[PDB]
């Protein structure tokens, strides 16, 4: 029964995540409906982004509890039997893929069939592994290369760092002190005019 | 109201804020495409969100450039 | 549901559509001569090519000028049983164009 | 043949025997693609030829036997029954390999939570990718005009019309 | 439609593969979008409801998460779950996944190419317009951004007089 | 671009049966849900189905409906509405009544 | 829950590109000949009745 309660807390977590994404999707729907003309690309795009963050969190939860979720299986019984007469159950627990998805899959598999027309299959899997390796290498060298540069400076490339140096805050401090001393010059000349202090 | 110099520095800090924000989203988006480009775990259900993410990130990159 | 979603064959005989137009104009004459109510400013009308046309002097670089002819099937002759009324269909000319 | 998406039943069989019973639920199962003919219940059916039996005998001989077995997990007489494809290598301990669903003279797969939630997520994803791919090509960007998707005098012309209309409506 | 034009066309007509071969609204794109997100929302809402039913058998947390229509229609503690064995993985399924990601990357890099090309056209026109503005202010005519915040306006009434008149430069493309 | 793998006799047996499928409204509904109407290749294949109206060929077809169905499907708005379940039932019921 | 057979794969074959390639074939007068063999409707006279 320990496995059962672990699956309980797990599916609790996924329930919370899917709840939040329902709320975000309904919000999106509302903003869409709010204006008769379609909404401005900046805002809709922003909402696509939040949607992405939600679905990413969900996929992480599912892969983390993937073992405990594929061992467990769901059948209705006992208390649903009062409403058991209805086909709502079959529609609710159905795991048929969407028709668009289903076709999609079929088409992509046909494409693989053109590819096998091109070449033999045994060679394909090792090449695939080698590529995944490639991508991981590209990732780490990009991290290094990026950490190498400097970003939030004014004209301060690597090359320009060798060249010269430019300071915004020093300019600002400079102008500030110049204006303050200039003001003291003012107050001094004003007291001179009023009553000689030359 | 704010000083004249306050106005100037206000502006530049604004233009920066906006501009390092845009560059930083270019970097970070490309980075995260890369983080997602490997297909080793290859749970087809995980691969499909990944595809969405890829599309959404590239578009976010062009957005930043604009 | 067939008749609403039905669609005719794509050929339209252009000699036919002229003859439709003739019979249509002619049929607006029928209607109008025995249409019950004309407003007196409308008393002069031209049965145009395809169209009924109506002119009343006006400003803003145009005359108040409307063109009517109609698509309701049921009435076409029943338009005369319905001397009271009719679907008519317009096409009015001013100096603007889109609006 | 994918066994999980599909929904099967044989009302002809049910009417042939008559009403829906415990034992007839297991026979009905025997007719379904879900049942496997190498099953232990099938080996028992082969061993006895047109004689009476008993149900307590059925479970007790299921445990006595070692291999793939189909038993009743929960039973509700009016409409629905619950079957599982449990595999016991030894008695008193069983590893359930599949669960199976019976409802209104219908047999169903009753699948694993992971595949349900996963497929759901996959649908949602697909909707997203399609909508975004349709939108992304459309909008236009000019840098001075902004983002575009492909006068007050005229507005006053409209006001004149709507007011004319309101007048005619009131009349 | 004119009778003379038509008598000309029809008079011109009197002069005259077995397979038949034949070859949008912002509101329309809008409809497509809301359609798609709506189908997503109905799918996710379904999953939400089902999970909520089960957990509501085992927690307060999911009487909340289940929809009011569904909780009104069906008694709580309805669904069940038992340990079972996960299904055999399909070779076609994984080869599918890999095919999907590869196509995804190629799609992305192509999109970056074309986006670069269109933005280069954009920057080209921009460069044109601004070289002409530079030409203008090189002649010491003041200019101010227009009220619409698109383009810029020159102050032709800058030599003198009472009224102040300014007008925006636009590219007739 | 996989090489075509068809059979001569078999594909006229098959194209006959496919026309028959087109007679069924529920098959049209599923077809629309699967967004087969999104593909232009499909629509050209429909015109290829026009060969089945020819007398020697139509002499073979069993269910007349398909022919009508085919002309019905030439309107695209009809295609999106046979995606709809309600209209689907309307069509089925309309045959059922004629029958 | 209910399902029917998909149409022939060669529906998926059609493109207006290959169509234009076969009208170019017509203009000239392997692949093209296979396309026109595909486009003819060769009816049958006698001998087959089953589904």
């Amino acid at each position: 029964d320990i496995s059962t309660e672990k699956t309980v807390e797990s599916l609790e977590a996924i329930r919370h995540r899917i709840a939040q994404i329902v709320q975000s999707l309904t919000h999106f729907l509302a903003i869409l409906h709010q204006s008769e003309s379609l909404s401005p690309w900046p805002t809709i795009h922003k909402n696509f982004n939040i949607l992405l963050s939600q679905i990413h969190s969900l996929s992480n939860n599912l892969a983390a509890h993937s073992h405990t979720l594929q061992t467990t299986s769901i059948y209705p019984s006992l208390e649903f039997p009062v409403k058991e007469q209805e086909p709502l159950l079959t529609t609710l627990l159905r795991t048929k893929a969407l028709p668009e998805v289903e076709e999609w899959e079929a088409n992509t598999l046909q494409e693989y069939e053109a590819s096998i027309s091109s070449q033999p299959k045994k060679k394909e899997a090792n090449d695939a592994y080698q590529k995944d390796q490639l991508w991981d290498q590209a990732r780490i060298i990009f991290m290094e290369e990026r950490e190498n540069y400097s970003w939030f400076d004014f004209v301060t490339r690597r090359q320009e760092s060798e060249g010269e140096f430019v300071s915004q805050r020093q300019l600002e401090i400079d102008r500030a002190t110049e204006e303050q001393n200039a003001n003291q010059m003012l107050t001094d000349i004003l007291s001179f005019m009023k009553s000689g202090k030359r | 109201s704010d000083s004249f110099q306050r106005q100037l520095v206000q502006r530049t800090n604004t233009l920066n804020s906006s501009i390092d924000n845009a560059t930083l989203t270019i970097l970070s988006r490309f980075q995260d495409i890369l983080d997602i480009a490997i297909n080793e775990g290859k749970d087809k259900y995980t691969v499909a969100p990944e595809v969405y993410q890829i599309e959404c990130h590239t578009v976010s990159m062009v957005r930043a450039v604009e | 549901t067939s008749k609403l979603y039905m669609l005719s064959e794509s050929p339209l005989s252009t000699k036919q559509i002229l003859q439709t137009l003739h019979a249509l104009n002619m049929l607006i004459r029928i209607r109008l001569s025995l249409y019950e109510i004309i407003p007196t400013p409308f008393q002069h009308f031209t049965i145009a090519n395809g169209r009924c046309t109506f002119t009343v002097p006006n400003e803003f670089s145009v005359s108040l000028t409307t063109n009517s002819q109609d698509p309701k099937s049921t009435g076409i002759s029943f338009q005369w049983i319905v001397v009271d009324f009719q679907f008519h269909l317009p096409d009015f000319s001013s100096t603007p164009a889109k609006y | 043949v994918d066994l999980t998406s599909i929904q099967w039943r044989m009302p002809e069989w049910v009417q042939s025997m008559g009403g829906l019973r415990t034992e007839n639920v297991l026979e009905y199962f025997s007719q379904s693609p879900f049942y496997s003919h190498k099953s232990n219940n099938e080996m028992l059916k082969m061993q006895s030829q047109f004689n009476a039996l008993d149900l307590g005998d059925l479970n007790s001989q299921l445990k006595r036997l070692t291999g793939i077995q189909f038993v009743i997990i929960h039973e509700r007489p009016p409409f629905l029954w619950v079957i599982q494809k449990q595999n016991r290598l030894n008695e008193n301990e069983v590893k359930p390999l599949t669960v199976y669903f019976v409802c209104n003279e219908n047999i169903y797969m009753a699948p694993n939570a992971y595949t349900l939630l996963a497929t759901r997520m996959l649908n949602a994803t697909y909707c997203f990718q399609k909508a975004l791919t349709k939108i992304e090509k459309f909008p236009q960007y000019n840098p001075q005009e902004g983002y575009t998707y492909p006068s007050p005098e005229d507005f006053s012309v409209v006001r004149a019309f709507m007011q004319s209309l309101h007048s005619s409506k009131e009349a | 439609l004119k009778e003379e034009d038509l008598q000309k066309e029809l008079q011109k007509e009197s002069i005259k593969t077995l397979d038949s071969k034949r070859n949008m609204d912002s509101q329309a794109y809008k409809k497509e979008l809301i359609e798609q997100i709506m189908i997503a929302q109905t799918e996710c809402s379904l999953a939400l409801d089902m999970t909520s039913l089960l957990l509501s058998k085992f927690k307060e947390n999911s009487i909340e998460t289940i929809s009011p229509f569904l909780k009104s229609t069906v008694p709580p503690s309805s669904l069940q779950f038992s340990r079972s064995q996960p299904p055999e993985s399909k070779e076609s399924d994984a080869t599918l996944a890999k095919c999907w990601k590869e196509k995804s990357l190629t799609s992305s890099c192509k999109f970056l190419f074309e986006a670069k090309e269109r933005l280069t056209s954009v920057v080209e026109t921009e460069h044109e317009y601004y070289t002409e503005l530079v030409k203008v202010k090189e002649a010491s005519w003041p200019l101010f951004n227009s009220q619409g915040s698109n383009h810029l306006s020159v102050q032709y009434s800058c030599l003198g007089g009472i009224s102040l008149g300014l007008g925006l430069i636009r590219m007739k493309p | 671009l996989l090489s075509k793998v068809p059979d001569d006799k078999s594909r006229f047996e098959i194209e006959l049966e496919f026309v028959q499928m087109l007679s069924n409204p529920w098959y049209l509904n599923f077809l629309a849900q699967h967004k087969y109407f999104e593909d232009e290749a499909f629509l050209q294949y429909l015109e290829y189905m026009e060969y089945w109206r020819e007398p020697e060929y139509v002499k073979f077809i069993i269910y007349p409906t398909c022919l009508h169905m085919l002309t019905l499907l030439k309107n695209p708005q009809f295609r999106n509405d046979i995606s709809r379940a309600d209209l689907s039932k309307q069509v089925n019921d309309e045959i059922y009544y004629e029958w | 829950f209910s399902a029917f057979p998909p149409p022939p794969p060669y529906y998926k074959l059609f493109t207006r590109e290959n169509i234009e390639k076969v009208i170019s074939n017509m203009e000239k007068e392997e692949i093209e000949s296979l396309a026109k063999l595909f486009k003819k409707p060769s009816c049958l006279t006698s001998g087959t009745y089953q589904m």
